[PDB]
DNA sequence: TGCATCCGTGAGTCGAGGGTAATAAGTTGCGAGTGAAGGTTTTGTTTTGACATTCAGTGCTGTC
């Protein structure tokens, strides 16, 4: 949190990679602005997005699982 | 009035940096006799004395 | 907008019109009260743009009433602005000039004709002529004719002959010649005589002509024709505020242009006589090269500053330039400075900063929350909103402030912790806060040393300042495994203080029930901070897997050791904290800390050694004076004693006995003996003088000086400070730096002299002139230390490929000096390694080295394991994880996608600045090993050696060794090699002042091939009787036996020569000068006596880098085999080598002493000479290479105190090594050396299994390190730092191309660098390519 | 001293120095190895393009920045072309090779 | 620069490009019209809008505007007074308000 | 294999007050171009025959 990522890192497996797929969480909150999954605690949109980290549930892949969803039930509306 | 750090001293070695304040101390023992010496206005006597 | 790649080429002078957009025609660029752009000027509106909004100058087309119209009386359109940086103009000359790149540095345009420069000296001076090209055959091209002599070329034939005097002449001679005819004849001869120094020369053109074949460059644009004039933003003319103006420099220098065309074109019309032409056309070229290169040609060119121009390279050339200071570094927004200070109640991830500061720093964060508060209406409201003092902009100020960390910059940078990201915390000041424990981290402290402040604005950065970049992320310094919070100053001492253990305290021997309750008893006043007192604790341990263990014990410990217990997060024992706690257990009870329980407990840990440290100094108080200060009474005696002695020796130079040198070492000695034992003279009378008494008589216990606790803290210094204060300040000498006779016997407690002080500053002003330019040549060694670096990112987790180096101790000379596991420590294993039980392989041929596998393999007793280092890793562009280990920084497996090597080019560079400032005996017990030994039994039994390879080393039984030492070539012992010595006694011994040639073979002596007045003198011992045949030196004998080699043949009885047992070589000494032979004919001498004794830094880092061999090489053995000697002194000795199959004769400087005989036999891997010792990579491995450099430099930290890992030192090893000079050919070129990757990939193409053998076979190079930056494929990684005239003329005369791949490069255009998070992006850009 | 967005140079549309012209800071060459050994990429493109040249991003940085879309859309800095005019100057032909 | 650090190129600013807050409030002055014209009409809108010439390349006049509706132009400054008299009472001129305060 | 003759680098941020000077020909036409000035011209703006229309000024009628 406010002191530490390293349990951050024994989660993914990279340092650089939670600067993108935090980021990546992040932009989709940040003007996106969508539903956070943790609780505020008071916290900025970088805080949660780590918090969301450590219990294993925005990864890579989940960061794509969820919009791959979202892209074809969106692409299920067009026409 | 200041607190300050003791051990900037013993790498600098300013042993005459603390013989500022040992000489000194008691001129403010001679300033604490005179002072203490003119609310009590004893006479010239004690001040040509001293 | 997105680009690939560059190119760079030689522009032709049909680019320069499709480049451009108006020819110059005329100097004026602003009239004198109309402050206008001219029409047909330099600023002018026609050629480069507009400037005011859709507005002509007269006013005919405006305000969009006509779109696409120029306004054709004044010339000027109506189009959109600013094109004043972007448009460029031009200029067409009237006489052609010559590039000033191209010509006066090899030439590269006389050196293409190989024509010498003083040949083109008279042609583009106007001094004599030159022919273009003989009509008949009488002549031949390239010959200069003198204007007398071309008249008589004239006036003999007139029309068979064609040559000018010009740049035309030259010219002529570029659109004239043909290649395909020169570079097949090159091709021709170069297989008839290929001696190298002409053969260099059809190295060199072959390149040449061929560089502008294949490529699509011509050498006729190499001479000016038309030239390309700077946008006017870049050559402005500005006013100031008080109506007066300043101009760039290019507008002088392009209006030397204009004006002395205007005056050739029209003294053209007039037709000068040809006299004045020349020098009409000699000003111009005077004049082009005043823009390009302005003192470069003849004498420099000033005006009325009476100082130099900067010319149109020096806006590129230097640091002046733009490469150096303007592209790599910069100005930036979002910043400020202040000064630091101190907080002992900030927490480590935490700063302090002012709101002052903040405010008007985040005042763009500010206008966004408000309007999404609504209190401000719109952006300029807003910006009101801040003067009016708003509780709100203090209740938005915070609120944009937590959670948005912000960088701190301090300048030197040496090192990455220089930089760190905190995150902030107000404070009703104007001063930056800072925690106090980052003060190791900097080198620094609080005497006003000004800081920098940055801020990361966007979300990416914000995270790196979180996740990469916090403070608590990294602790662990790149050096060592020790941590940089090392507690600075007073934490040291408010522990050392606590934990000690006296008897002085009341309540010493009574029962406490736990920590906590000794607050109950010792604030109450019942209980003393030291008083050993028996209490009961519970501690934990972790002897289940990751679970606590309970157990509870009693300890008859102390009350102040207990209370350190209230914190420490029940993994440690009790033993740890029952010490004094220096600075040595406390960085360890840190480091053994998170070697336990992981990191994250020893930044919560070290938070809470911070707020004690302070608290219990602050109920102690550490106070100094002159009455701690105290002088033993022997002071006056012990110099007195040896002051009736200098009056001795005094005496004896005054009788006339003693030298010059034997008085000077001893009156140094007896006044500085003594100084040393006032060491001894302290040390008893200051360490247990007290007497406290306690249940006895008296008590010897630790001192209550209030000195000695300072220093076995680690405040400030040691027991060598004192020595300063308390004794004699030891010697002293003259900025010269000789030492001293009569040394000091005052101090700082009773008072020097006028003269002691006089001599005094000798030493100290000396002592800062001599390191305020020694932090000049670091911040020079590190500049280019990163740039060999600059390509260094892993790539792949393996290459799989051989194995490599080999780990073993260091500990030649003393001692131990490096135990092999922490060599062994943070690494991957090479071979295939086991346990001295035969086959007990603890490695699947790779393992990751930490601590507790390193603890096995301190209960082996084994010593020797290999271990993959760079060399041996051969992935392409990069370094493997599974050949680095353990990232020491981040302290676990290294990942992929960091940097290596510029984290070893500022670890390498950091402690530079922090550094500048017989008879061999055993020492103890164990086995015995001297092998690669070639001896003899001599006549007094013990092993007496006749070969140069040997030397002792002293081992204990198990078989890791204890010492070692160099014996020489020819060394008497005492006991045998392979059997038991005991500790103390004297094995070996030998005179230092010869090197004997005694003889192993045993024989009579007989005087041989010399009689006196040839090759030798007869000097008899006059006293003696004994002496033989006495040889001299090599200049003072006659020349006619100084052909014949001179032997004292061993014969026998018979008349034969005793050959060597095992050999049928002859034995006879082939002896040279000096070497006098003591005993006469017919003499046997024995097996093992001498026949003739022959009797007698910081920069030194930028020789073992900076790839420079010394002035006296120790020359090796180029080839083995039965050698004999040869010439006489025609320079230098020759050496006549013939090999037992094999196959070289060359120079010696024989005025040294050699070390083989003339038929001695030699193998590979020995010196012929004496001396420091290229060559090693020539003839042996390439382990071995890497090997002597790494034990000498980081040999040179030991020295001077400073740890760093070696494996920094042999990255540079790698980038040591690209290049590779070829033998053979057939698929390329011929010995050019290359690129050794390279040179490994057409051997997977051509030599694998697509031919049988077509290629070429190679070594390994190595550049000076200082230019193997300039010998690169890229070109702006190159031209970005040094050199930049050169390193853009041969970039562009072949027509090279970039990848952008190195760092620099990515970095200087705006591009994401090709490293750590812009990693996982630029492989996608890689994966792009290839799909696409 | 401190500065958030201040004034600029005419020659490479730089910041300016001191705490008397209203100036920003210096970040020296030194600092860029020692940002580069942390794998930190993104503020070396930030503390080049978006807040010392690169006119379009310093200006939708800024934008931007009051609506709170932390985003950066970079380029390229203008101090690298003020590089080509001068190296075009001196008859060198120097280009882009367009993807 | 009387060490060899600094020169007068260092001292001169370019005042050409824009003000970094000027440049924002165009656009807040342009976003802030807009819905100020959303309170009107289609006719109302094309006869003070492009008059002015928001948003169109061009500047329109009086006679443009009569020549193509029919033929008047007297009354199409009496129609931009009922465009000036609903927007100048203060319901609709508070975005308005502080851009009068240039 | 030397002999010298030129080439080219020496860390890093802030503060510092403001700054230039030598020398020189006139007389004479005539052309291209900054002002004032001629107010008339293309475009902003004033009232009257009238009619479908809203509406107010006449008496009316109707209720509670
Ligand atoms: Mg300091
Ligand atoms: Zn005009
Ligand atoms: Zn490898």
């Amino acid at each position: 949190a406010r002191v530490t990522v390293q349990d951050a890192v024994e989660k993914i497996g990279n340092r650089f990679d939670l600067v993108l797929v935090a980021a990546r969480r992040a932009r989709q909150m940040q003007v996106g602005g969508k539903d956070p999954l943790v609780p505020e605690e008071n916290d900025k949109t970088t805080v949660i997005a780590l918090r969301e980290i450590e219990e294993g549930l925005i990864n890579n892949q989940i960061l794509d699982v969820r919009e791959r969803q979202e892209q074809q039930e969106q692409e299920a509306a067009e026409l | 009035d200041i607190v300050l750090n003791p051990l900037g001293v013993p790498s600098r070695m300013n042993i005459g940096q603390i013989l500022e304040t040992h000489l000194g101390m008691a001129a403010k023992g001679i300033g604490d006799k005179i002072n203490a010496m003119l609310k009590q206005q004893q006479e010239v006597a004690k001040l040509r004395e001293f | 907008e997105e680009f690939d790649a560059i190119k760079i080429a030689l522009a032709s002078p049909d680019m320069i019109r499709s480049w451009s957009f108006g020819e110059v025609k005329k100097p004026e660029t602003i009239n004198y009260r109309t402050f206008k752009p001219e029409r047909d000027g330099l600023f002018c509106a026609r050629i480069f743009g507009p400037v005011k909004d859709y507005e002509c100058l007269c006013g005919k087309y405006k305000r969009l009433k006509h779109r696409g119209v120029i306004c054709e009386k004044c010339g000027v359109e109506v189009t959109q602005t600013k094109v004043r940086r972007e448009r460029m103009g031009h200029i067409e000359l009237a006489s052609p000039t010559a590039h000033i790149w191209f010509l006066k540095s090899p030439s590269r345009i006389g050196l293409l004709l190989d024509m010498p420069l003083r040949d083109i000296e008279r042609v583009l001076y106007f001094e004599s002529y030159v022919v273009i090209e003989g009509g008949m055959t009488n002549l031949e091209r390239q010959q200069i004719l003198t204007e007398e002599q071309y008249l008589d070329a004239l006036e003999e034939f007139g029309d068979e002959f064609d040559a000018k005097m010009g740049a035309e002449a030259i010219q002529a001679l570029l659109k004239s010649m043909d290649l395909e005819q020169e570079c097949e004849q090159l091709r021709e001869e170069l297989n008839e005589t290929n001696s190298e120094t002409k053969r260099k020369k059809l190295t060199k053109r072959i390149k040449l002509l061929e560089a502008f074949v294949q490529s699509g460059n011509k050498p006729e644009w190499m001479i000016l024709t038309v030239l390309p004039v700077l946008p006017p933003d870049l050559r402005p003319l500005v006013p100031l505020d008080g109506g007066r103006f300043a101009t760039s420099d290019l507008n002088d220098l392009y209006r030397r242009v204009i004006n002395r065309n205007n005056r050739l074109k029209r003294l053209l019309d007039l037709a000068a006589p040809d006299i004045i032409v020349r020098n009409e056309k000699r000003m111009l070229q005077e004049a082009v090269d005043a823009l390009l290169d302005n003192g470069r040609r003849g004498r420099a060119i000033t005006g009325s500053n009476k100082r130099p121009l900067k010319s149109l390279a020096d806006m590129i050339k230097g640091k002046q330039g733009r490469f150096r200071q303007n592209l790599l570094g910069k100005r930036v927004d979002y910043s400020g400075r202040s000064v630091i200070t101190v907080g002992p109640y900030l927490r480590l991830h935490q700063c302090g900063l002012p709101k002052k500061m903040a405010l008007e720093l985040f005042k763009p964060f500010i206008y966004g929350k408000l309007e999404l508060r609504g209190l401000a209406t719109t952006i300029k409201a807003a910006k009101k909103m801040v003067e009016r003092e708003e509780a709100v902009v203090w209740d938005i100020l915070d609120e944009v402030i937590r959670e948005h960390p912000v960088l701190l910059n301090r300048a030197p940078t040496l090192h990455r912790l220089g930089i760190q990201a905190f995150e902030p915390v107000l404070i009703e000041g104007k001063a930056i806060q800072l925690h106090p424990l980052v003060c190791a981290a900097y080198n620094a402290d609080f005497d006003g040393d000004q800081m920098a402040v940055h801020v990361p604005l966007t979300l990416e950065a914000q995270l790196e300042a979180r996740a990469l970049m916090m403070s608590t992320n990294n602790i662990l310094s790149p050096a060592n495994g020790e941590p940089i919070i090392v507690p600075s100053q007073d934490v040291v001492l408010g522990l050392y203080y606590m934990t000690r253990d006296c008897v002085n305290a009341k309540g010493e021997g009574m029962v406490l029930t736990g920590p906590k309750e000794a607050e109950r008893l010792y604030r109450s006043g019942l209980a003393s901070l030291h008083a050993r007192v028996k209490v009961r604790i519970t501690e934990y341990e972790k002897d289940a897997n990751g679970e606590l263990v309970a157990k509870t014990s009693l300890k008859d410990t102390t009350v102040g050791r207990a209370i350190l217990w209230m914190i420490v997060p029940k993994g440690l024992p009790y033993s740890i904290v029952n010490q004094a706690l220096g600075k040595k257990a406390i960085s360890k009870m840190l480091n053994t800390c998170y070697r336990i329980l992981g990191l994250k407990p020893t930044v919560i840990f070290a938070d809470q050694i911070m707020y004690t440290g302070f608290a219990y100094a602050a109920r102690s108080g550490a106070s100094v004076g002159i009455d701690d200060m105290v002088i033993p009474e022997k002071k006056h005696e012990i110099i007195s004693e040896a002051e009736a002695e200098v009056a001795e020796i005094q005496e004896q130079f005054q009788s006339g006995l003693v030298t010059a040198g034997e008085r000077y070492n001893k009156v140094i000695d007896i006044w500085a003996a003594a100084n040393d034992r006032v060491s001894k003279a302290m040390m008893d009378n200051l360490q247990t003088e007290t007497v406290i008494n306690r249940d006895g008589q008296e008590e010897k216990q630790v001192s209550f000086n209030s000195i000695y606790m300072m220093a076995d803290s680690g405040a400030r210094g040691s027991a060598a400070q004192i020595r300063q204060l308390a004794g004699m300040r030891g010697l002293m000498a003259k900025p010269d730096g000789s030492i001293i006779e009569t040394p000091i016997t005052a101090n700082f407690r009773e008072g020097l002299n006028v003269l002691q002080y006089f001599i005094s500053t000798h030493g100290a002003r000396k002592g800062l002139a001599d390191t305020a330019l020694k932090t000049a040549n670091s911040g020079y060694l590190t500049r280019r230390l990163v740039d060999v670096a600059q390509d260094l990112v892993v790539t792949e987790d393996d290459c799989g490929t051989h194995e490599g180096i080999m780990m073993t101790p260091v500990i030649e000379g003393g001692d131990v000096k490096e135990p092999l596991r922490d060599r062994v420590l943070g690494r991957v294993t090479a071979e295939d390694v086991l346990k001295p039980g035969t086959a007990d392989i603890l490695v699947p041929r790779n393992t990751l080295l930490h601590e507790q596998w390193c603890d096995l393999l301190e209960e082996n007793s084994v010593d020797a394991v290999k271990v993959r280092s760079v060399v041996s890793c051969d992935t392409d562009f990069g370094v493997c994880a599974h050949c680095y280990g353990r990232d020491l920084a981040r302290g676990h497996i290294i990942n992929k996608g960091e940097a290596i090597g510029v984290i070893a080019a500022q670890s390498i560079g950091e402690p530079g600045t922090q550094l500048t400032m017989s008879s061999i005996q055993v020492k103890n017990k164990g086995s015995i090993k001297l092998s690669n030994v070639k001896s003899v039994v001599n006549s007094s039994g013990k092993l007496v050696i006749t070969s140069r390879n040997t030397e002792l080393k002293l081992i204990d039984e198990f078989g890791r060794t204890k010492e070692s030492y160099k014996v020489p070539y020819g060394a008497v012992l005492a006991k045998g090699d392979g059997e038991q010595v005991a500790g103390g006694e004297t094995v070996a011994n030998w005179d230092p002042h010869t090197m004997p040639v005694i003889t192993e073979v045993s024989g009579f002596v007989r005087f041989t091939d010399m009689i006196d007045g040839q090759t030798i003198t007869r000097q008899t011992d006059e006293l003696t009787g004994l002496s033989s045949l006495v040889v001299l030196d090599s200049a003072e004998r006659t020349a006619g036996g100084k052909d014949l080699r001179p032997a004292l043949k061993i014969v026998d009885a018979q008349g034969n020569d005793v050959l060597i047992p095992g050999t049928d070589m002859p034995a006879q000494y082939f002896l040279p000068g000096k070497a006098i032979v003591q005993l006469e004919d017919g003499v046997q001498i024995s097996s093992g006596d001498t026949l003739a004794r022959i009797p007698q830094g910081l920069p030194r880092v930028a020789d073992l880098f900076e790839a420079r061999r010394p002035k006296e090489p120790a020359i090796l053995a180029e080839i083995s085999g039965i050698v004999s000697f040869g010439k006489e002194t025609k320079g230098k000795r020759r050496l006549v080598i013939t090999p037992v199959d094999g196959s070289y004769e060359e120079m010696i400087p024989k005025w040294r002493q050699l070390n083989v005989f003339e038929g001695e036999r030699v193998e590979r891997g020995d010196v012929i000479s004496d001396g420091p010792e290229h060559d090693i990579l020539r003839l042996r491995g390439v382990h071995a290479v890497t090997r002597y450099i790494v034990n000498e430099v980081q040999d040179v930290y030991r020295l001077q105190g400073v740890k760093i890992n070696d494996k920094h030192i042999e990255v540079i090893v790698r980038q040591m090594l690209r290049k590779a000079t070829i033998v053979n050919a057939g698929s390329s070129d011929f010995l050019e050396g290359e690129q050794v990757e390279y040179s490994r990939v057409k051997i997977a193409n051509r030599e694998l299994e697509a031919n049988g053998k077509v290629g070429a076979t190679y070594s390994r190079d190595l550049l000076g390190i200082t230019k193997a930056s300039l010998a690169t494929e890229s070109f702006i990684s190159a031209a970005s730092f040094q050199e930049t005239t050169r390193v853009l003329t041969e970039a562009a005369v072949a027509g090279k191309r970039d990848e952008l791949r190195g760092l620099k490069e990515n970095v200087i255009v705006g591009r994401l660098i090709p490293a750590g998070t812009g990693y996982a992006y630029h492989q996608d850009r890689m994966r792009r390519r290839a799909a696409g | 001293h401190a500065r958030s967005t201040g004034s600029y140079s005419l020659v490479t549309q730089q910041p300016l120095g001191g705490k008397a012209q209203f100036g920003g800071q210096r970040f020296g060459e030194m600092e860029v190895w020692a940002l580069e050994a942390y794998g930190a990429a993104y503020t070396l493109q930030e503390m080049l393009t978006v807040k010392s040249d690169d006119v379009n991003g310093r200006t939708k940085m800024y934008k931007n920045i009051v609506d709170g879309n932390h985003q950066m859309e970079p380029g390229m800095p203008e101090s690298f072309n003020v590089l080509l005019k001068e190296i075009r100057s001196l008859g060198i032909n120097i280009e882009l090779e367009d993807e | 620069g009387d060490d060899e650090d600094s020169h007068l190129g260092d001292f001169i600013e370019d005042t050409t490009l824009e003000l970094p807050l000027d440049s924002a409030t165009t656009e807040s002055l342009r976003a802030a019209t807009h819905d100020v014209l959303a309170g009107l009409t289609a006719r109302e809108a094309k006869v003070l809008r492009m008059r002015f010439g928001i948003d169109m390349n061009t500047d329109y006049t009086l006679e443009e505007v009569g020549k193509q509706f029919d033929v008047t132009r007297e009354r199409i400054r009496q129609i931009e007074a009922k465009a000036l008299r609903k927007l100048r009472h203060p319901s609709r001129s508070e975005v308005l308000r502080s851009f009068l305060d240039d």
